[PDB]
């Protein structure tokens, strides 16, 4: 009865679609972007990939145990960490660069420490409370770091006491993908359900359902203005939820794509929006007119990840030939 | 659990889209990636 | 351009490049495998067997070659998530135990149903699985006592060893639907120890021979 | 009429350079196609080119004018350049042959080690013969390569009748192995049975006759008169047709061989696939 009220609820207050509004609007055009920095450092496949605060130095992970560190101006090396378990499926880059974090099949996020007096990298905690493979871990401060399972959990961890102090579980499928708030005050998860769940840090219990999906859903990211957040999903048509509306806005589908998506970001002004398929092409998607205007090419497999500076100043993304590609 | 979420002050959809298009076009100066940034200045150069 | 830090940050990438490079190369040269099959169809035995909490990342080293066995039935999840992570491996190793028609979680059934599942997989066309039966000697047991039209209603023979093994491994074998790019190698688990092993070996070999072969064009 | 044929010769040597070419720029541009085998099959492919681009022009040019109006000087690099990248290009497929040999029979040497170095390897050894057998005479109007008795014989055996015995020898082991390997409701399995295995020796014979015949009917009428003629003084009235055809099979083979080892294996042409 009440996801009916609940449903009524948000029917009623659809009066209208961002289409309209948008419809005056001038679209952006054709983005034409070319690769102008090339990476290869790698020797295996890549699944994660984060950019850093002062959009210099980018952590990506690979599955041949090793983590780089990169330069984006010199496209130079500064640290490379090896990794006890060579299964690793997402990592994170600390807001004040101090810390480095890997998760993977294994269920721990490792958290590595980057600056130190003996300057040699080395482990800084073993966060192992988790019963299923991780999906993500991420920074909230120095100080506290959230988690994402493979078993219908997340969790938020003290990195120094190593316990964690909020569990949040009633999910049915696992979870996939999890992004933070610029304000790092709250987060939305999403899971193989077809759903997501917002999630929030200081109370630690969820507010508010979507859906609309109806495969699982592979990577969420949020509106810089951080009202809103898109989700993308295998069904080849991402749906875009604002945390004000709490409903179903537009839709991102096109019939010459057939296949999943693999990644979401978001620009600097959210004005544009990146999304990364399984045909080895990054589309430009529009966020008004929902339409493509700008395609990457260059990868032979797929395409795995890829984020946005903070500054904007440029994009990169990952795909499974080890070869990271710096766009513009 | 719903019973307090269902609580909440509830704005228009039209609201905000109108938001969400304020703030698109507040910052869209300041988008390298929209703008093709010419390489004077680009520091990919 | 003339500036010493820059030659020192180049210099710096160069040596990590060196590091990673020859990690990579020692990595490179070593065998991985797979371990699939139900939580106690005898998996830990194999284990044990041959060397005597997510991924087991257990190494071996015989007549010169190292494998790397992944087992991943420790952590229970869905399988489409985490099985194309594992695309490139030189065998899967398939344990299913004789005797499951006494246990009911029907257990046969579910073997059959994920054995299907994972062998038609998208990422698997090119692997080649190695299936294993334990427990013989319980079966035999199990065979003697009881009927074997329970498990199967469309079956009907008469109730001995080596027929109703026979039945069982081509029934096994008849559920792969592409027979050309792989080929599946059954074999009979016992009290003995280095048997295990050295088919294990075998296949492997011949695995990469074939491989190769397909290379040149030649198989 | 020197047209005609001059035509026909600009084909070839067109078509020859083309495929060698875009040979090496698949193999150079390709970070899927640096495989140990791919190396020793690029480094073929520029051997051919060079053959191509340097030696096959000349020839060519001698071949229409059916005089040498270059002169001595050019006569001698010209005898030398042929010679070098002809036993460099033939050995090249032994090379090959013994680096499939060494992977098909000993696949723990594959698994264990087998780095660029082994290529590297294989063609400065390719390379070094080449340049052995081309450096002697030089160190001892038409421009006819020396006919000495004892160079013939050594420059023959060196570069044709040795690596002949040495390819035939590991294709004929790696066919014992193939056919091992493949040679080891009844109705369904007994048939599915009978046409893998009847397939897969048509496809292993198939491939083992075009690579051996090719190479044969394409060099061996070649030596065959350079070894016969020679220590044939008072017999020398062969039809010039005949041994023109003869001599130009062997530059001809600079275009079949790309075709036989890079062109039709399947990874290859889906990297053209990829590219184009
Ligand atoms: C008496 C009656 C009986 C005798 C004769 C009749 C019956 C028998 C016929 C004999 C065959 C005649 C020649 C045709 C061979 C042929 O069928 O080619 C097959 C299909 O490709 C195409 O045809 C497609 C063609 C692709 C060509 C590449 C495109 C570019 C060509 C121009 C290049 C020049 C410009 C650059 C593939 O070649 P294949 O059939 O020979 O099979 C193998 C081949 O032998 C191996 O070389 C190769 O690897 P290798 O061992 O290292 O050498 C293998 O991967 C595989 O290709
Ligand atoms: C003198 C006449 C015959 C022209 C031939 C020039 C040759 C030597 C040129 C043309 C193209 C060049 C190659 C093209 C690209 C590669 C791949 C690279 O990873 C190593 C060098 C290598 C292999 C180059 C070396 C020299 C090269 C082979
Ligand atoms: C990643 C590295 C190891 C790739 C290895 C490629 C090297 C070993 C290969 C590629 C092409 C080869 C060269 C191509 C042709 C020539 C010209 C000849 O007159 C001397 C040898 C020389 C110079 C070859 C030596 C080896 C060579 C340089
Ligand atoms: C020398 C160059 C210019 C011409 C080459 C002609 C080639 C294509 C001819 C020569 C003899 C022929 C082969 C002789 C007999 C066999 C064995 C048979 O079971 C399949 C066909 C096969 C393999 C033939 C294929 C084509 C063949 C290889
Ligand atoms: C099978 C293909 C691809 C390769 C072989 C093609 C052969 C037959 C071609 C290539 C060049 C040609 C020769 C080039 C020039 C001469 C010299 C002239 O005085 C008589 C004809 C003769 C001898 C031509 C006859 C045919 C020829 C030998
Ligand atoms: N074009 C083939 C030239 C060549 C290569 N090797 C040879 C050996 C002997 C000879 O007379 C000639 C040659």
């Amino acid at each position: 009865q009440l996801k009916n009220q609940i449903r009524d609820a948000r029917k009623a207050c659809a009066d209208a679609t961002l289409s309209q509004i948008t419809n005056n609007i001038d679209p952006v055009g054709r983005i034409q972007m070319r690769t102008r920095r090339t990476l290869r450092g790698h020797l295996a496949k890549i699944y994660a990939m984060h950019w850093g605060t002062d959009s210099r130095l980018l952590v990506s992970a690979s599955q041949d145990g090793k983590l780089i560190i990169w330069d984006s101006y010199t496209t130079n090396k500064v640290h490379a960490i090896p990794l006890r378990s060579s299964w690793v499926m997402t990592c994170a880059y600390a807001p004040s660069g101090n810390y480095v974090a890997c998760g993977g099949l294994d269920n721990i996020c490792s958290i590595y420490n980057l600056k130190t007096r003996e300057g040699n990298v080395r482990v800084s905690r073993e966060l192992a409370g988790h019963t299923g493979y991780l999906s993500c871990c991420r920074f909230l401060d120095d100080n506290q770091i959230v988690t994402s399972s493979g078993d219908t959990t997340c969790a938020l961890w003290d990195i120094e006491t190593g316990q964690q102090t909020t569990t949040f579980t009633g999910h049915t499928g696992d979870v996939m993908s999890l992004s933070l708030a610029p304000d790092t005050r709250l987060f939305v998860s999403g899971a193989c359900d077809a759903s997501a769940k917002l999630w929030d840090v200081r109370e630690g219990m969820c507010r508010q359902t979507f859906t609309g999906h109806e495969s699982d859903i592979n990577a969420i990211c949020f509106f810089p203005n951080g009202n809103a957040f898109a989700t993308g999903s295998d069904d080849a048509t991402c749906r875009l939820f604002d945390l004000r509306a709490d409903q179903e806005l537009m839709t991102y589908s096109h019939d010459n794509i057939i296949c999943g998506i693999t990644s979401v970001s978001f620009s600097k002004s959210g004005r544009l929006l990146l999304a990364g398929y399984d045909d080895f092409n990054c589309n430009v998607w529009d966020a008004l007119k929902a339409d493509r205007a700008g395609v990457l090419a260059g990868h032979d497999n797929r395409v795995s990840c890829l984020g946005v500076t903070d500054d904007g100043m440029a994009v990169a993304t990952g795909s499974w030939d080890s070869f990271l590609k710096i766009w513009n | 659990q719903l019973k307090m979420e269902a609580n909440i002050d509830r704005i228009k959809v039209s609201k905000a889209a109108a938001d969400l298009m304020a703030y698109c076009e507040a910052h869209a100066k300041e988008d390298p990636l929209l703008t093709p940034v010419p390489a004077s200045e680009n520091p990919f150069r | 351009t003339l500036s010493a830090e820059d030659k020192a940050a180049v210099e710096r990438s160069k040596m990590i490049d060196r590091n990673l490079r020859e990690d990579g190369e020692k990595a490179a040269r070593e065998v991985k495998l797979l371990l699939l099959g139900a939580g106690e169809s005898g998996k830990n035995t194999i284990v044990k067997q041959m060397k005597i909490t997510g991924i087991v990342e257990t190494h071996f080293t015989f007549k010169d070659l190292h494998f790397k066995m992944f087992d991943v039935g420790a952590q229970r999840s869905e399988r489409k998530k985490w099985i194309h992570c594992f695309e490139g491996v030189t065998a899967i190793i398939f344990c299913v135990a004789l005797s499951d028609y006494d246990l009911v979680l029907n257990r046969m059934h579910a073997s059959m149903k994920l054995f299907d599942s994972i062998c038609n997989n998208k990422w698997f066309t090119d692997t080649s699985i190695i299936l294993f039966l334990n427990k013989k000697d319980l079966f035999e047991e199990k065979i003697k006592k009881s009927p074997l039209t329970i498990c199967y209603p469309e079956y009907a023979g008469s109730n001995t060893y080596e027929e109703a093994a026979a039945y069982i491994q081509c029934q096994f074998e008849d559920l792969n639907k592409r027979k050309d790019t792989k080929e599946i190698y059954t074999h009979f688990t016992c009290s003995t120890d280095t048997k295990n092993v050295q088919f294990v070996f075998d296949a492997v070999t011949d695995v990469i021979i074939k491989n190769n072969l397909k290379d040149c064009g030649l198989f | 009429y020197q047209v005609i044929t001059s035509l026909l010769l600009g084909t070839l040597i067109f078509c020859a350079v083309l495929g060698n070419a875009c040979v090496v720029a698949a193999i150079a541009l390709e970070r899927s196609l640096q495989n140990v085998a791919n190396y020793l099959i690029g480094s073929l492919a520029v051997t051919d080119l060079m053959v191509s681009v340097l030696v096959l022009p000349m020839a060519a040019l001698y071949q229409v004018l059916n005089k040498w109006t270059l002169g001595q000087v050019t006569c001698d690099l010209f005898i030398a350049l042929d010679v070098l990248c002809c036993t460099s290009s033939i050995w090249h497929l032994c090379a090959i042959a013994l680096d499939r040999y060494w992977a098909i029979t000993d696949p723990i040497d594959y698994v264990n080690k087998r780095t660029p170095r082994r290529a590297a390897a294989l063609i400065s050894l390719t390379w070094l013969i080449g340049f052995l057998i081309s450096i002697p005479p030089m160190l001892g109007d038409a421009c006819t390569i020396s006919k000495d008795h004892g160079y013939t014989i050594y420059s023959t055996f060196g570069a044709f009748y040795i690596p002949l015995l040495l390819m035939l020898v590991l294709y004929g082991r790696i066919f014992r192995a193939a056919r091992f390997r493949i040679r080891k409701k009844n109705e369904r399995n007994a048939e599915a049975k009978r046409k893998m295995a009847l397939a897969r020796e048509r496809k292993t014979v198939k491939t083992l006759g075009i690579i051996m015949g090719t190479f044969i009917l394409c060099w061996l009428p070649f030596f065959i008169v350079a070894l016969v003629l020679p220590f044939c003084e008072s017999s020398c009235h062969m039809p010039t047709l005949l041994g023109a055809i003869i001599n130009w099979l062997g530059y001809s083979n600079s275009l079949l061989n790309p075709v036989i080892y890079a062109y039709f294996n399947k990874d290859f042409q889906n990297a053209f696939k990829k590219i184009i």
